[PDB]
Order: structure tokens, then C-alpha cells, then sequence
RNA sequence: AGAGGUGAAAUUCUUGGAUUUAUUGAAGACUAACUACUGCGAAAGCAUUUGCCAAGGACGUUUUCAUUAAUCAAGAACGUAGGGAUCGGGUGGUGUUUUUUUA
């Protein structure tokens, strides 16, 4: 976790360490409770000692309310207040052993206690390598969510007074060791007050720091890029509550007539920008407008002002990765779309409104056999499509979303499979006939579909909605499932697995696809960065040329895997942290001894021990029948598909090995060269490789104004 | 009524 | 703005009798472009391309309540009155002799009510419709509910004397 | 009477009007208005109302008198600038419809399944199906054999616990608005008995997952607070 | 039904009218002969008082109508009307052209206590409300703008400014005199220990003295002309 | 474009409650009974007393601004007479005729479903 | 495709009704053996395959 | 500012807000409408769903045994013919509801 016992007062993640761990274990030996109830006995070994330790650290605060007391010369209890710093009192010394690290470092360590406690107390699966044997401290943006680098060219210790706007006082040099110390404590307090309910946790870490200075020299005598203090530039690492990133108004206290001290310090901290406003509720409250841009998250703008207003007036901020991929996101032709966020879903809601008026006008009419239910299954209906869907945007091949519709269980149906799918075409003929009869402002046509093999006579009904959208309609019946099963049963015995593959494609296209889009569309409103991480993953995967084999639901499942199981990390509060968590995981991931079980559940209906063991057992016999992954490479199993072979089927071994190799090359580049603009451009290079074949294709028109990006 | 003859039997 | 007014088939034929003497006192004077939907038994009064809609509406509303044309022109003139309906509810014993105590004989007690408190009342077999001044409607309804609650006709005649003096003498 | 009665409280100048907005499963999402209190200190009347039920009629939600019955219940659980964006809380027939349906010389089948949906909403959803006199039937009764009762109740409980456990609350409300699972019950149990009008008559909630204001906003539509021209 | 009483010995009803909706607002002009009635519907009728007749209809308004104001001194020329609603809007009306001038949609609660004045035409108006905006607008003949709102802590019920220039704020058993182009209440009365509050300010002898009515049915005299020069 | 309360008329015997509450049913507006419009302890459930009780309820309801009513009539129900009394239809009819739109008439008498008598 | 699936349904229902009528008209064997048949079954191939699946 | 309760009264409670209204929670009792000249049980009695435990009736039967039956002391456990319907089972008919290779 990166917690060595050096110091976090000097601006580095650490301070807590191994003998502090010893001291709290032996302090919890003789009690721990408020009545000194024995937290730790040596009746249980290191595993339950460790579990009780993490339980006590996660359920017993030290910073702000309560901390441990003990005296070595002798019970140990839990006193009630907190000293606004990590604290535990040892009265036989009168010392505060946890005052080597700071408030945010203790805060993030209590979070790590809670998180590893959550993934340790469960009796479901085993994750010992997930909890120990992966050094999460290797990368910055992997254990953190986003990063800023403050470059402060202060010049000299005397040039301070016109190069930086911070304090310079006896009262700060008496409590802070040096320049990096007072700027560190000032910058963590102004980041805390600037964001507050805008981020999960802040960690400050001055890089270029070193505890190294030679024999001949009196000090660190080092030109640290515009100063001579032991740090080069300031890592400002943020992990964010992702539900309030792009909320464009933060709120101070309201307006009394007597302008009290909280509104006072709010107006001092925010200067000319923030003011008191009316709202639709009618409250008169202190706030400030944050002009949201697409490429820029407003978290960078608020930290830019909280840097360039208080600690310096000419220092500058380095964060270019977010804007570097945010134009790799495709920007749709929408009104003020540059000022729209990436966490805005107004395009998907616009087609959902168009779909709902279509839904009403297809329910309010008369068939010879009424509608049981229609259910959209589209990638836009699960927030995944690469165009953020603008009306009239034909050039995207998934412009036409697909909606399954099923009538009621009439036992009048034709028998053989071509006849029943032709009867479904007959129903679609009737529905578009009445559609053009009554509401001719919608238009329509028919298109053959061959995404299922060997059924030659299956068409879909495509409609063009005058709000400007296009929907496929595929009729499902209660009969096609048992028709495919009895076709399986009476087929010739050397022709079984191909018809089984046909039925698997049918199940993936019609049946399990509905609960698929239902579950992850329901969970995307709890994991808010899901649609941007899948959209950037899919554009990465098409630049590296895999979508012609892999399916989009499989790419969607590989991208939900770091969200519904993010342990040991956080859920990703930013797009970069999501994307490199994806690629780090799939570079880690094997196939031969590695399935992929995920439960698409809400945080804090799940997958229990029995279903887990059944999934692992059919995986086990599946790939002892399959020796090394000759034709079955991945295994993605959810609650909605305990088979796991539904989306992984069909992809060739060169494509799957190319994906895993590209992931390992990407994590190699990440740990070697670091993040940069040319790093991200090399991460989106085609990797064309000149493997035997290159064609260059250009249709006689350009199609981005027509696709709407 | 070609489409009605196609949608008989139901 | 427009207004529909439903009409029942027990004032329909006298409305056809007096149909020639309502819209010539209406359309040249209180314009209100008029149709009469016999298809659903309503009367349509829509606005003028060249607040009289309320006055025409309660004009024919007093007519379908069943008051005289003199009273309906007395509603066009004197724009301060009020129409009012209430049904008894307070089967034979509590219907027949109760409305008998209302009417007295030949409408003479109803006539005493009317001439005492300056209103105009009409009544079907069960309902009561009273129009005129507001305090007069209050007082007349009080006397009627007294004599259907049960009071001697001489005692409500004394109450009628007091209320007639009060509402035909000033202050 | 004998006490002292605190003469004047004038309790409408301090009272405030909100209005409620249904989710987009319906179409006439505006429903009505609601009094609360002055939104002031020590009470927080903006959040003192955020669990109230409302009981509308589905005819007044859908603009079609064909389902005049079936008064449903919405639940305010948030505030967004005087607009209470509500969500589903239940469903119930009027008493008029069930009393008009129940009549003798026929028998009725009850069913009710408690079931968690694909979300964490556990419901119990009810069902009434009456026994139909067959066309050409000359006898008086048309009762059920009382062992066809059990098979009917078994398959009606089975197919409505297949409609739930699957089909999340948006899909559940959108599938019990246009009376389609009644027709499902009819088309799957016209084998055993003819079964004149089948209905669901009641959906009760029992537990809810959490607030989830993202999904609660996605049920209605997008809109956020912004600035106002102060000029001071 | 409205009644006018000739205030002499013959206090007979000179004219009664029957109005559309029950009414809680009448405004008279600075002289006599001009009276404006506002119902619980948005219908603002203007009536002559010499011989009683409706003289201006003014039907096209939004909600139930809260307080409204005339304009015009003795032998003026404009003869305007304020007409502020409950939902927030104020539609200013003139009778000399039988017409509207502007429409204002800046409040949220019931617009109460509004008044117009000019200084050389300017014709700026104040318009308070049950919220805590005070809301002056520039209000030219053809164009439109808005000045500061000064944002009290109060519940403004029927407060009219435009003194010699200080502005009144009443309705929480508190009389504030907010200042021009600033927010500084300098005249703030002693709020009583009970909560019953001011319903009505009343100018006496052309804004010289002042009556405050109270919700326990009392009335107080203020002497704002002396207290403007005087110091609570 | 009207605005709706609900009526919640309780047509018990020996009394008659009418209080139009808000649409949720939580903030009640203008409760009157049938016992505070006449004072004799006998006629306090009369149709006339109930209808004039309804008249001044409609007065204060139009004062607040509610212009239309979903009406819910309630008998004494439960283990008792289960029929609406004399004043229910009277108060409903008076609220109808006194300038107040009425929609969705409904009977919310509490059916026992095998309560206790044994 | 209107007339195409019109002709397809018009031959399918013809051969279907022919098959079902041939099923439950009368089946005596070469000797006297009346074949047991369902109330609403449709094909000799259907009863053949279900008597195969009940092996 | 009244509300249970009354034939009125009386009495009861109510400004420490009752009755009524809305949202929940607990408790045990009970299975309304469906319910009939219908069902079951030796009788008294017996109506929510599901599961389990056994029992019983009638019907079906080219199954078996061969008078094993009948009636109460004593004692034992429980508190005249005919006709129209209708319930439970069976057989046959051949039209509609039904359906079709999952049972």
C-alpha cells in the first residue's frame, strides 16, 4: 500500500510503519475497548490477529473523534476527542506515536483498513493474492485517480515574497520545519477546504525530495528546478467521489444579514468569483459558477484557482493526460457540446424519449395478436455506443439500435423454423403497414439479418423516427427456443456442435442480451464513469483493430470487470484511472487457470458460494476438455450467464493473444516511459505491424459531419 | 387483403 | 372563450316555445355567438370576434333551472342576483307532506316566502331553486329549512313578518 | 372549552407550494401540488416531506378513461427546485371494481407472491381470477373443481414470479400499465378453465435498496441547478 | 360580490357587482374613482366608483392573484396598473391604452407589496414577496431592466418603499427600512417575543406617518418621517 | 389547469367530518365537523348541517386556492354499520354545487376481512 | 416479399392441415390395429420422434 | 373546538391538540364479499396459501380371502312410486373452447 514509516508531514505517502503496527497490536493486547475489553488474544494466530487489528483500526477513529490511549508502565482505552491529526496517546511517555504522518494519510489508511476489511471478511471467494501479492504502489495513477503537478519557480528564499503568496512568519516556521513543510500543510488545507464534498481523498507528495546529502556538504545543496529546497515539484494526487465531479456549483453557507465568520472565510478564500445567488428553491446561498468544458474537468479549474490564488501567483499546473484523451473521445454535434461534460447523458435520454413515444404509438394500436412486451436491447440503451447518439447520424453502423418485441403466448404458430420466422416477418409487415397508414411521420423499411447462422428468412423492421433516430425490431416468440432445442435433438450426431453454436448465438442475441442490458444499465447509474471508460476502450480496441472478431458485449464485460470488482483499488473516479486499471488487469490476467467471475451488483442478488462453485466447476471441466484454449480463450461468467461461454465464443486465438500481448506491451510502456502526450499517442498508434497485408480504403465521401462527431 | 391472408390462423 | 350548457328534456319544449324571444334579446345586445346542439342536448355560447359570457351563461342557466322569461330578463338587468339550488333530503312522510308544507295550498306559502323576501323561487318534485339577493336567499332558505324541519305555519308566518320587515326596510 | 386557545396561528402565509412530477413510465408526468411549510431553520422543510405518498388514479395519469380504476401510489423521495420527482410505491384497485367483479354462482382464485425484482425491491403482488361460464354452458354454477384451483394458483404464481425476478421496476410498471400480464395469465390458463377477468389488484412494496439519485434522475430526465442573476 | 358604500349618511350600496371569483385584493389609486379587484382567479377588473361599473376587464393572467397597485397622482397622464401574481409573475397593465406593457417572471413565491414611482420618464418599481427578494425594476415605457434586490431576512408581506430614499420591509413583526443602492437596514423595530407578524403597512398623510397592522388585531403608529431623521 | 385536494368525508353516525386535505393527504386544510354548525346534540348528523358544514369548508378551500377535489367518502366501517350515513351524499352534493369541481368519487370504507366479533 | 410469404403461408397451411387430417382421420394397419393418437397432435413424424425420444 | 356515547340527557375525554388526516411499527384474535337448500365428518362441528403426516368415502376392477355377517346388553373412545336438478366417479358420443416433439 506504500505506507513505510518515513513521514507524511514532509509531503510523501507514508509515515505509518511496521513498529507502529507492533505497538498497536501489543496495545490492543491488554484491552483496546473503552472498558479495556480485550481486542487481541494470542489464542488465535496471525490471521485473526490481523483481522482484529484491521477491524479496530477501521471501526475506531484516531484523527477527529476518539483515539487509543495506553501507558507502558497498565490498561488501554479509547478516549473521546481527536486532535485534528492521527493520534494515539501513550501516557507513560506522554507521546503521540502516530504523529509521523498527516491527516490525509491517516484518512486514506483508515480507508484501506475498511476496504481490505470488506474484501477480507467475505466467505465467498479467496483473494489472498488480491490483498497482498500485488504491489499497488508501483504506479501513481493506478493507486490514485488523477494527478496534478504543481511547478513552482520561486527563485530564492528571499525571492519568496514576490514569487509566492503564502505566509512567512515566526508562527509558521515554529510549527513547520521548512519551506516544503509549510507549503505542504497549507496546500492540503486549502485543497481540503476548496473541494470538501467534491473528492474522496487528497494526497500531497512533493517529488524530487530526497533524504540524501553527501559527506562534504552541509545540506542538500541542490538546484531543484527554480529553488534550492528539497523537492522538485508537487504531486497533488486526487481520488474523487465520482458523483460530484462535474457539478458546476459548489455551495457555501447561506445569507444571514450579519455576515458571520463562515461566509466571511468563504468570501476571503474565493475572492471576486464566488457570490450569493438565488436558486429555483429560492435559497440565497454562497456559491460560484464553474464553466464546465468537455476536455477539462472542473476539478482541475477549481484546483487551478486554489493554487494560483493562495500559495503562488505565477506558479503553473501540469495536467495534460485528461485533455490528451478527452479529444480521443468523440465529440458529438450537440448544442454547446464542448461545454457539456462527459458525465452528461442527454443524447441517450433524447433517444430514450424518442423510443418512448414510439413505444406509446406501437402500444396504442391493434394487431391480430397483441404485444406482450417490447424491450430495447441497444448499446445506446445501455450507454455504450461510440457515437454519443445525435439525431440523423446514419454513418455509425450501430445507428440502428435493436429492440426485441414479443407478442403473447398464442399456441397458434407455424411449426418449422423458416415458417415461424416468416410469420414474424408477416407481423412486421402488418405493423409497418399500419405505421405508414396512421403515423406517416415515421418511415420504415425491411432488412435481412444474418447475425444468426443458417436461418435464411429472418428480417428485421427498421424505422426512422422523425425526432431523428433509427430502430431495428426483431420479433421473439415462445416457440423459437424449443424449436432450436429440438433441432439440436434431432440433428445428425457429427453435426451437433455447430447447431449448438447457432443456438448459442441465438441465446446471446435474443435471450440473455435483455437481462444483460438491464443489469448493466441499472448499474451504470451507480458506477458513473462506465460509459466513458467503455467508449474509450472501444475506440482503443477499434484503432488496434479487434472489433471484427470480438463482440461489443464482451468488451463491455471486460470493462465492467474492474468496476464490480475493483479490489484492492478504488472504484475509478476518472477516465484514465479506469482505462489503465482495465489494461493493467487484462495484462495481469491469464486464461489457463483463470476464469472471470463477476457479479454486477450495487456497492456495499449477489453470487453466493454454491453458484460460485458451480461456475468454477463448469469452467474446470470446460477447460480440461479444452486443453490450452485452442478455440475457447476467455471465460466471462456473470450471474446472468453461469455458462460463461456465451460471449467468448468465436474469437480466434491470434486475436485473443494479440489483445493480451497489447495489454502487456501497454503496461510495459506505462512502467517504463511514464505518462506523456507521445505516450498516449503511442498507446493509440495502430500497431499495424505489416503482418502480411495492408489495404487503404476511402469511400467517395467523408462521413464525420454525417456521423455527427 | 394479402397481409390479412398472411395473418389468418391467429 | 365559449360555454356549453346542458338542458334536460323537461324544459326543452318551453325552450322551443320561448326560443324566438331569447336570442333577439341576446345577440343584437349581449352578442355571444350562439348555437344549440340538439345532438347532445346542450346550448353553445362562444365569444365575439367583434365579460358578457357569464351573463348569457347564467341567463340560460336560470332558464334551464326553470324560471320565467321575466326573471331571466330580470337577470340581464340587475346584475347582482344569485341563483341557488338545494334538494331536501332531511319518501312519503319526509317528502310528500314536507313539500306540502312548503307549498301550503296553491302555492300560497311559497307566495308568502317570495313576496316576503323579494326573491323568486320555483321547485320540482324534490329540488328547490331560489334566485335573487344573497341575504334574501340566506333568509328564505332558513325559513324553508325551518318549515321542512317542522314548524307551525303560523310561527313561520311570524318569522316571515320579521324577515320581510328587515329586508324591505332599510338597515 | 375551559382552557385558553391560542387565538391566531394564520397558517397559510407560512405555507409553501410544491408540485409533483411522476416518472416517465407514464406520460402526464405532472400530477398536482402540495403544501409543506416555510423552508426555514431548525426544521428543514425542504427535506421534511421527502417520504410522502400520493395516491393518484391511473385515468388521471394516462388520459384514457378505460382504466378508470387502479389508483396507484407514488412516493416523493427527493427535491429538485420545487419539483418533487417521485417514483413508484404501489398499486391498488378501487373498491368499486372488486365489489362489482365479485358475484355469486362462480368462484374466485386468489394468489400473491412476495418476490425480489432484479433490483433490491421486494414486492408482494396479488392476483384475482374469476371462473367464467363457458359459452353454450347450460348449468347454473361453473365452479372450479378445487383441485383445478391449486393448478391455476400454481401457474399464476409461477408466471407472475417470472414477470418479476427479471423486469426491473421501470419494466414492471411499463408492463402492468397496459394490462398485459393479465392477458398472459389468460392465455396460459385458458387450458384449465375459461377464467373471465383476471387482474393483479395490488402491488405492495416492502423494501428498497437505496436512494440512487442518478437512476432517480434518469427515470425522469436531465436538469441541473445553475446561476441566478443576483445584482448586489 | 363587491359592494361600494357612499361613506356618508346614505351608506346604501351605490353599486354592488357580482364578480367571478372570491377576492382578497382591492387597490385604489392615489385619488379616488379608480378601484381594482383581484379574485382567486387571474381576473383583474377595474371599476368606476362615481357611478359603479366595470371599466377594464384584464382577463389574461396566470394564477391566483396576490397584491396589485395603481399608479397616477392628481391629474396625471399614465394611469398604470401593477398586477402581480402568486406563481411569481407580474404583468404591468395600463388602462389608457387598454393594454399590457411588460411581463416579469423573477419571483418564486406570492408577489406581495409592490409599488411604482418615477424621477425625471423612469418609472421604476419595487416588488416584494413571500420570499426574500425586494426586486426593483427599471421599467421604461417600451424597454426593460432590473436593479438590485437587497435580500432581507424577513417574510415580506405588503411593503412599499419610495420614501425620502428609503424603502420599507414588513411582515415578520419586523419593520426594516432598507437603503438605496445598498443593503443596510438602519431602522429595524423591536421584534416582539411572540411570532404574530405584520400583515399590512398603511401610509398616513402621504407617507409621513405609518400604521402597522398585527396578526393579533392591533395597529401601531410609527412616525417614519421623524425616524428618517433620527437610533433604533 | 385546476388544482386538486381530496375530501376525506367521514359520514359516520351522530357526526359528520369533512376536511379537505392536500393531495398527499398530510397537510389538512379547514376541518369542520357536522357538530359545529348546529348545537343541540341531536341534529349534529343532519344532512342540512352537513351540507352547510361543507359550504364553509368550500369557502376556506377556495380561500387557499384549491379549486377541485378528489372526494373520498368513508363510512364508520370496520366492525360497524358499513353504510354511509345521512350526511355523506348531502355534503358531497353541497361541495359539488358550491363552485368546486369534483373528480373521482370513491368509497374508502374500511372492509374488515374477518375482524373480531368472536 | 408480401406475395412471397403469402404464397409460403398459403402452401404451408395447406400441407399442415393435410398432414393433421391424415394423422387423426383413421389409421388401421395391414392387419387390424387402430393406432392410438393424441387429441390435438399434428404429425406422424411428430409421434414417431416422440416415440423415439421415449426409447 | 369540539369528539365518543345517549331515547334525550347525564357521563366520558379534549387547548398536555383530542376525534379526524398521512406514514410506519408491534400484538394477538379472525379468515368477510366468494357461500349455495353445495361439500366433508360417527356426532359435536368443519372455510387464507403452501408443504408434510397419516386417515376416509365413492367409483373403477375378468385382483385376492371365503361367512369372516348382523344387533345390543356389559364395557370402551369422542361432546306408496315417479320426475327435475346438483355433487363425486366412470363409460360412450362429437361440436366448441382447447392445442402443436417438454412432462
Amino acid at each position: 500500500r506504500g505506507f513505510s514509516s518515513n513521514m507524511s508531514h514532509s509531503g510523501s505517502l507514508g509515515g505509518f510503519g511496521t513498529f507502529e503496527f507492533t505497538i498497536l497490536m501489543a496495545a490492543l493486547l491488554n484491552g483496546g475497548g473503552i472498558n479495556s475489553n480485550k481486542i487481541l488474544l494470542h489464542g488465535f494466530s496471525s490471521y485473526q490477529l490481523f483481522k482484529g487489528v484491521i477491524k479496530y483500526l477501521a471501526t475506531m477513529d484516531l484523527c477527529h473523534d476518539g483515539h487509543l490511549q495506553f501507558h507502558s508502565n497498565p490498561a488501554s482505552k479509547y478516549i473521546d476527542e481527536g486532535f485534528q491529526t492521527p493520534t494515539l496517546f501513550d501516557k507513560s511517555t506522554k507521546v503521540n506515536i502516530l504523529t509521523k504522518m498527516t491527516v490525509s494519510s491517516y484518512q486514506i489508511l483508515k480507508e484501506y483498513a475498511g476496504e481490505t476489511l470488506r474484501m477480507l471478511n467475505n466467505v465467498v471467494q479467496d483473494q489472498f493474492s488480491n490483498i497482498f501479492l500485488t504491489n499497488i504502489s508501483r504506479f501513481d495513477n493506478l493507486k490514485y485517480d488523477l494527478c496534478y503537478d504543481v511547478q513552482l519557480p520561486l527563485g530564492k528564499y528571499n525571492n519568496l515574497e514576490t514569487s509566492l503568496a503564502a505566509t512567512f512568519g515566526s508562527m509558521e516556521r515554529v510549527k513547520f520545519i521548512t519551506l516544503e513543510n509549510f507549503l505542504a500543510h497549507k496546500i492540503t488545507n486549502v485543497a481540503r477546504y476548496a473541494l470538501g464534498d467534491r473528492i474522496k481523498y487528497i494526497q500531497i507528495e512533493m517529488v524530487g525530495q530526497k533524504s540524501d546529502f553527501p559527506i562534504t556538504k552541509r545540506k542538500v545543496y541542490s538546484n531543484t528546478g527554480g529553488n534550492h529546497f528539497n523537492f522538485d515539484f508537487v504531486r497533488v494526487k486526487l481520488i474523487v467521489n465520482p458523483s460530484e465531479c462535474d457539478k458546476l456549483v459548489t455551495k457555501g453557507p447561506a445569507h444571514s444579514e450579519t455576515m458571520s465568520t463562515e461566509a466571511a472565510v468563504f468570501k476571503n478564500f474565493w475572492g471576486i468569483k464566488s457570490s450569493l445567488r438565488r436558486f429555483k428553491d429560492g435559497s440565497i446561498t454562497h456559491c460560484c459558477v464553474w464553466s464546465t468544458s468537455s476536455s477539462e474537468p472542473i476539478i482541475s479549474s477549481i484546483v487551478n484557482f486554489a493554487l494560483q490564488k493562495h500559495v503562488s501567483k505565477k506558479a503553473q499546473i501540469s495536467n495534460e493526460t485528461i485533455k490528451k484523451f478527452h479529444n480521443f473521445l468523440p465529440l458529438p454535434n450537440l448544442p454547446s457540446s464542448a461545454k457539456t461534460s462527459v458525465l452528461n447523458l442527454s443524447s441517450f435520454f433524447n433517444l430514450k424519449k424518442s423510443f418512448d413515444d414510439l413505444y406509446k404509438i406501437i402500444f396504442q394500436m391493434k394487431l391480430p395478436l397483441s404485444v406482450k412486451s417490447i424491450l430495447p436491447v441497444g448499446s445506446a440503451f445501455r450507454y455504450t455506443s461510440l457515437c454519443q447518439p445525435v439525431p440523423f447520424a446514419y454513418s455509425d453502423p450501430d445507428f440502428f439500435q435493436d429492440v426485441i418485441l414479443e407478442f403473447e403466448t398464442s399456441p397458434k404458430w407455424p411449426d418449422e423454423i423458416t415458417s415461424l420466422e416468416k410469420a414474424k416477418t408477416a407481423f412486421l409487415l402488418k405493423i409497418q403497414e399500419e405505421l405508414s397508414a396512421n403515423s406517416s411521420t415515421y418511415r420504415s423499411f425491411f432488412s435481412r439479418d444474418e447475425s444468426i447462422p443458417y436461418n435464411l428468412e429472418i428480417v428485421t423492421l427498421n424505422i426512422l423516427t422523425p425526432e431523428g433516430y433509427g430502430f431495428k425490431f426483431r420479433v421473439l416468440t415462445e416457440r423459437d427456443e424449443i424449436l432450436y432445442l429440438r433441432a439440436i435433438a434431432n440433428a445428425r450426431n457429427e453435426l451437433k456442435p455447430e447447431l449448438e453454436a447457432t443456438f448459442l448465438k441465438f441465446t446471446a442475441k435474443y435471450l440473455a442480451s435483455v437481462r444483460h442490458t438491464r443489469t448493466l444499465e441499472n448499474i451504470s447509474h451507480s458506477y458513473q464513469f462506465y460509459s466513458p471508460v467503455v467508449r474509450l476502450f472501444k475506440r482503443w480496441l477499434d484503432t488496434h483493430l479487434l472489433l471484427g472478431h470480438i463482440t461489443d458485449e464482451l468488451a463491455e464485460l471486460i470493462a465492467i470487470k474492474p468496476f464490480v470488482d475493483p479490489a484492492p483499488y478504488f472504484i475509478p473516479g476518472s477516465l484514465e484511472n479506469g482505462f489503465l486499471k482495465v489494461l493493467k488487469f487484462i495484462s495481469q490476467w491469464n486464461w489457463k487457470d483463470d476464469p472471470l467471475i463477476l457479479d454486477l451488483v450495487k456497492p456495499e442478488e449477489r453470487l453466493t458460494l454454491a453458484q460460485y462453485k458451480g461456475i468454477q466447476m463448469n469452467f474446470t471441466n470446460l477447460r480440461n476438455s479444452d486443453p490450452n484454449g485452442t478455440h475457447l480463450q476467455f471465460f466471462v461468467a456473470s450471474k446472468n450467464d453461469p455458462s460463461g461461454i456465451l460471449y467468448s465464443s468465436g474469437i480466434p486465438l491470434p486475436i485473443a493473444t494479440r489483445l493480451t500481448a497489447l495489454a502487456k506491451v501497454a503496461v510495459n510502456l506505462l512502467q517504463t516511459h511514464g505518462l506523456n502526450q507521445q505516450t498516449i499517442n503511442l498507446l493509440f498508434t495502430p500497431g499495424l505491424k505489416d503482418y502480411d497485408f495492408v489495404v487503404d480504403l476511402r469511400t467517395p465521401i467523408g462521413l464525420k459531419s454525417s456521423c455527427g462527431i | 387483403d394479402v397481409i390479412e391472408e398472411a395473418l389468418s390462423r391467429f | 372563450e365559449s360555454r356549453k350548457i346542458m338542458v334536460p328534456p323537461h324544459r326543452m319544449t318551453p325552450l322551443r316555445n320561448s326560443w324566438t324571444k331569447i336570442y333577439p334579446p341576446l345577440v343584437e345586445h349581449l352578442k355571444l355567438q350562439v348555437r344549440m346542439n340538439l345532438k347532445t342536448k346542450s346550448v353553445e355560447l362562444r365569444t365575439n370576434p367583434k365579460g358578457a359570457l357569464q351573463k348569457g351563461a347564467d341567463f340560460i342557466k336560470a332558464f334551464t333551472l326553470g324560471f320565467d322569461l321575466d326573471d331571466s330578463i330580470a337577470l340581464l338587468r340587475l346584475d347582482d342576483l344569485y341563483i341557488e339550488t338545494f334538494e331536501v333530503k332531511d319518501t312519503g312522510d319526509h317528502l310528500s307532506r314536507a313539500i306540502g308544507r312548503i307549498a301550503g295550498k296553491d302555492g300560497k306559502t311559497k307566495f308568502a316566502i317570495e313576496n316576503a323576501t323579494r326573491t323568486r323561487i320555483v321547485l320540482a318534485d324534490s329540488k328547490i331553486h331560489i334566485l335573487g339577493g344573497f341575504t334574501h336567499i340566506r333568509m328564505a332558505r332558513e325559513s324553508v329549512v325551518s318549515l321542512i324541519l317542522g314548524s307551525p305555519p303560523g310561527k313561520v308566518y311570524g318569522n316571515l313578518r320579521t324577515v320581510a320587515s328587515r329586508l324591505k326596510e332599510r338597515y | 372549552k375551559k382552557g385558553q386557545k391560542k387565538r391566531v396561528v394564520d397558517p397559510f402565509t407560512r405555507k409553501e407550494w410544491f408540485d409533483i412530477k411522476a416518472p416517465s413510465t407514464f406520460e402526464n408526468r405532472n400530477v398536482g401540488k402540495t403544501l409543506v411549510n416555510k423552508s426555514t431553520g431548525l426544521k428543514s422543510a425542504s427535506d421534511a416531506l421527502k417520504g410522502r405518498v400520493v395516491e393518484v388514479c391511473l385515468a388521471d395519469l394516462q388520459g384514457s378513461e378505460d382504466h378508470s380504476f387502479r389508483k396507484i401510489k407514488l412516493r416523493v423521495d427527493e427535491v429538485q427546485g420545487k419539483n418533487l420527482l417521485t417514483n413508484f410505491h404501489g398499486m391498488d384497485f378501487t373498491t368499486d371494481k372488486l365489489r362489482s367483479m365479485v358475484r355469486k354462482w362462480q368462484t374466485l382464485i386468489e394468489a400473491n407472491v412476495t418476490v425480489k425484482t432484479s433490483d433490491d425491491y421486494v414486492l408482494r403482488i396479488f392476483a384475482i381470477a374469476f371462473t367464467r361460464k363457458q359459452a353454450n354452458q347450460v348449468k347454473r354454477h361453473s365452479y372450479a373443481q378445487s383441485s383445478h384451483i391449486r393448478a391455476i394458483r400454481k401457474v399464476i404464481s409461477e408466471i407472475l414470479t417470472k414477470e418479476v425476478q427479471g423486469s426491473t421496476l421501470a419494466q414492471l410498471t411499463s408492463k402492468l400499465i397496459p394490462e398485459v400480464i393479465n392477458k398472459e395469465i389468460e392465455n396460459a390458463t385458458k387450458d384449465i378453465f375459461p377464467l373471465q377477468n383476471i387482474h393483479v389488484r395490488k402491488v405492495k412494496l416492502l423494501k428498497q435498496p437505496k436512494f440512487d439519485v442518478g437512476a432517480l434522475m434518469a427515470l425522469h430526465g436531465e436538469g441541473s441547478g445553475e446561476e441566478k442573476g443576483k445584482k448586489v | 360580490q363587491l359592494l361600494k358604500i357612499f361613506h356618508l349618511k346614505t351608506g346604501k350600496v351605490v353599486r354592488s357587482m357580482k364578480i367571478s371569483s372570491p377576492s382578497y385584493i382591492l387597490d385604489a389609486d392615489s385619488t379616488s374613482t379608480l378601484l381594482a379587484v383581484g379574485g382567486t382567479d387571474g381576473s383583474i377588473i377595474v371599476v368606476d366608483i362615481e357611478n359603479g361599473y366595470i371599466t377594464h376587464s384584464f382577463k389574461g393572467h396566470g394564477g391566483t392573484i396576490s397584491s396589485l397597485k395603481f399608479y397616477g397622482q392628481l391629474n396625471s397622464k399614465i394611469w398604470l396598473l401593477a398586477s402581480g401574481d402568486t406563481n411569481g409573475m407580474v404583468k404591468v397593465w395600463d388602462l389608457v391604452k387598454r393594454k399590457c406593457l411588460h411581463t416579469l417572471q423573477e419571483h418564486t413565491s406570492a408577489v406581495r407589496g409592490l409599488d411604482i414611482i418615477e424621477v425625471p420618464p423612469s418609472l421604476n418599481l419595487l416588488s416584494g414577496g413571500r420570499d426574500d427578494i425586494i426586486n426593483l425594476w427599471d421599467f421604461n415605457m417600451k424597454k426593460k431592466c432590473k436593479l438590485l434586490k437587497t435580500l432581507p431576512v424577513n417574510q415580506q408581506v405588503e411593503s412599499c418603499g419610495f420614501l425620502k430614499i428609503i424603502y420599507t420591509a414588513g411582515g415578520d413583526a419586523i419593520f426594516q427600512l432598507i437603503d438605496s443602492e445598498s443593503g443596510s437596514v438602519l431602522k429595524r423595530t423591536n421584534k416582539p417575543i411572540e411570532e404574530l407578524f405584520i400583515i399590512g403597512v398603511l401610509p398616513i398623510l402621504s407617507n409621513s406617518q405609518m400604521f402597522l397592522v398585527l396578526s393579533d388585531q392591533t395597529l401601531q403608529l410609527i412616525n417614519v418621517e421623524e425616524d428618517l431623521k433620527n437610533t433604533i | 389547469s385546476q388544482v386538486f385536494g381530496v375530501a376525506r368525508i367521514y359520514a359516520s353516525f351522530n357526526d359528520t367530518f369533512v376536511h379537505v386535505t392536500d393531495l398527499s393527504g398530510k397537510e389538512t386544510i379547514a376541518r369542520v365537523t357536522g357538530g359545529m354548525k348546529v348545537k343541540a346534540d341531536r341534529d349534529e348528523s343532519s344532512p342540512y348541517a352537513a351540507m352547510l358544514a361543507a359550504q364553509d369548508v368550500a369557502a376556506k378551500c377556495k380561500e387557499v386556492g384549491i379549486t377541485a377535489v378528489h372526494v373520498k367518502i368513508r363510512a364508520t366501517g370496520g366492525t360497524r354499520t358499513k353504510t354511509p350515513g345521512p350526511g355523506g351524499q348531502a355534503a358531497l352534493r353541497a361541495l359539488a354545487r358550491s363552485g368546486l369541481r369534483i373528480g373521482r368519487i370513491e368509497d374508502v370504507t374500511p372492509v374488515p376481512s374477518d375482524s373480531t366479533r368472536k | 416479399l408480401k406475395e412471397d410469404i403469402h404464397t409460403h403461408m398459403a402452401i404451408f397451411e395447406q400441407r399442415e392441415a393435410q398432414a393433421q387430417e391424415d394423422v387423426q382421420s383413421s389409421i388401421v394397419d395391414e392387419d387390424g390395429f387402430t393406432l392410438v393418437v393424441g387429441k390435438n397432435t399434428k404429425s406422424l413424424n411428430s409421434i414417431r420422434k416422440k416415440i423415439l425420444n421415449k426409447n
